[PDB]
RNA sequence: GGGUUAGUCGAUCCUAAGAGAUGGGGAAGCUCCGUUUCAAAGGCCUGAUUUUAUGCAGGCCACCAUCGAAAGGGAAUCCGGUUAAGAUUCCGGAACCUGGAUAUGGAUUCUUCACGGUAACGUAACUGAAUGUGGAGACGUCGGCGCGAGCCCUGGGAGGAGUUAUCUUUUCUUCUUAACAGCUUAUCACCCCGGAAUUGGUUUAUCCGGAGAUGGGGUCUUAUGGCUGGAAGAGGCCAGCACCUUUGCUGGCUCCGGUGCGCUUGUGACGGCCCGUGAAAAUCCACAGGAAGGAAUAGUUUUCAUGCCAGGUCGUACU
């Protein structure tokens, strides 16, 4: 499957079968960026208007959950790939790190906690973290700013 | 009539409490042009509209019986 | 007559000229205590209303038919 | 060689009642009454079919959701959008001639 | 004696040529004229109208009854089954339309009434009264040219039937897919970039371009087609058992293609014709306007989704 985001929507397509799958409806005017769970059943979005949307895709097109951790744009989301982590960061210099548990099998949906908010990106011309990314394995979180440093996060 | 491809989909509209009935079938078709291959075919009577989900996979499809509440009105073939 | 009840779950009465399918709907309702599900009717060669009123898959037509007295 | 009939009791060919040859589950032909074809909306001034507008009867506009009908821009529903361009080109000149006069 | 079962097919509703009460006026009179006319021809908003103390005050709006189409206009239903005789009306399943209550989900809001795209415009949503403006309803005939459907023609394979004196890998037949829903698709048209004589593009038909062509990249209608759902469980073609029975019961196969000044029909973009230029109204929608109404401790959206209830009267047999 290939994951389209436009500003508006998500689309799902099976390359195979070539043909639309899915269409989220996240609700914003103007996302950002998506990230996909590890096993492959939920999505996060990014959006300019401050948020960020956990899509359970098998549960309903729109958002499961919103989330508001955020003063400014949100730039990034991502998801670890081994850990039950995702982060967010945003244009207020601020990456928020949550705990996410996923029920694959069972009729209950995503546990979603808040965990950390990590400070220290400087702002720049209103903007602050640009990109972030996982380490494939550790609880470490890479983050690059527009204060012309990347950073290490860890526990 | 109207199909659904998401499997999250289809489990929210088992618990929506409207559905007295559902019905699967089993349908045998060739993939390609190779092999036979056994096809199921998961339907749900919703007051307005029949919603339906089409598993090719045979050992998904054994999951997904067993998947349904036991609530719920289930009819083979 | 008969038929209609077993296959299609079907009462057929005889009903008053001057009634309609909202009162037929309500008087069935009232008096045996049972769903309906749709009314049709027509006005016989002889003259009277026959009425063909399906009741729901609920209330069995074949109970309320051993009540009434004819079956 | 299969033959068909008019479903309804009109037996002649007037532009409501008109017929498709269908073939059917059954495996026979068949009639099916066609309704009649929607034109498009027109813009009211320069006289042409608009963008972003669908075709329906008169009365299906009634069933179907606001963005099928209307388009984003100010006087969308019902302007050219060439000719909404050039009543703004002009309330703004007319308007400063008239500071001038 | 039996037989005609409808929210979805009609009537009913709208107006056409025309008919015709009322207000009036003629006529000894039966009645005649006239149809929005020399009529006090109703129904909407606000009000401690701030004092007269237990009585209606201040404003707003502007034409006209009704009848007249089972072929004009017009909300919405299809397949399969069934009867001695009925079915778009019964049975089974699968749909849609109108009107009304509300309640959860989503969306929107502390910048209260969504965001994205340079733009054509886009999306599941994304307040709106008076009044005003616009579109649909809404329309000639003929001509060829393109596109679709049904039929016709045709090949392989799986069944069934006939021919066989001699010949014929043979002749005939079955191999089907509804409304409705979700994705996707097209001429015309439109947008952006760019700046054309050494003039170019282009239709069967010679019209188009510095009022911006050719070219490259887009946006839109969804007639129509395609793909899955409906849906193989249906229907069709075969095979074999039970047997006074008014009787069941069980197996298979239902596949993959091709052709065109073909025929019928629907539609598209064009062209010809006139001292002919080829209905109206109900109904629906949009746009301009902003009366006003809504949140931070919970409201606003029932033009997004799902859910609840209801649908009268008469015609329906057959020629």
């Amino acid at each position: 499957q290939l994951f389209v985001c436009s500003q508006r929507y998500v689309r799902i397509y099976d390359l195979s079968q070539q043909i639309l799958v899915k269409k989220l409806l996240p609700g914003a005017r103007w996302l950002s960026k998506i990230d996909i769970h590890p096993r492959g059943d939920n999505l996060i979005a990014s959006s300019f208007d401050k948020r960020v949307l956990w899509h359970d895709l098998d549960l309903a097109s729109t958002p499961y959950k919103t989330l508001r951790y955020h003063e400014k744009a949100v730039r990034s989301v991502n998801f670890h790939k081994k850990l039950p982590l995702f982060s967010s960061a945003a244009d207020d210099g601020t990456i928020h790190v949550f705990h996410a548990t996923v029920y694959d099998d069972m009729m209950k949906n995503p546990m979603i906690v808040p965990l950390k908010k990590l400070t220290g990106h400087k702002v720049i011309n209103s903007l602050g973290v640009l990109d972030a990314i996982w380490h494939p394995r550790e609880a470490w979180l890479f983050s690059a700013g527009a204060d012309n440093t990347a950073r290490l996060w860890t526990t | 009539a109207r199909e659904i491809t998401d499997i999250k989909q289809f489990l929210e509209l088992t618990r929506r409490a409207d559905v007295k009935t559902a019905t699967v079938k089993i349908n045998k078709k060739l993939n390609k042009a190779g092999k036979p291959f056994r096809q199921t075919k998961f339907k749900v009577r919703g007051s307005s509209s029949l919603y339906t989900l089409v598993i090719n996979d045979a050992g998904k499809a054994k999951k997904l019986i067993q998947s349904l509440p036991p609530t719920l009105k289930v009819n083979r073939l | 007559a008969m038929k209609k009840v077993e296959d299609g779950n079907i009462l057929v009465f005889q009903v008053s000229m001057k009634a309609n399918k909202y009162q037929i709907k309500k008087a069935v309702k009232e008096l045996y205590e049972v769903d309906v599900l749709k009314v049709n009717t027509l006005v016989r060669p002889n003259g009277t209303k026959k009425a063909y009123v399906r009741l729901t898959a609920d209330y069995d037509a074949l109970d309320i038919a051993n009540r009434i007295g004819y079956i | 060689a299969q033959r068909v009939t008019f479903r309804r009791r009109n037996p002649y060919n007037t532009r409501s009642n008109k017929i498709k040859v269908v073939k059917t589950p059954g495996g026979i032909l068949r009639a099916q009454h066609v309704k009649k074809l929607a034109t498009r909306p027109k813009c009211g001034d320069c006289g042409s079919a608009l963008q972003g507008i669908s075709t329906l009867r008169p009365r299906q506009y009634a069933t179907v959701s606001k963005t099928h009908k209307t388009v984003s821009r100010a006087y969308g529903g019902s302007r050219c959008a060439n000719c909404v361009k050039e009543r703004i080109i002009r309330a703004f000149l007319i308007e400063e001639q008239k500071i001038v006069k």
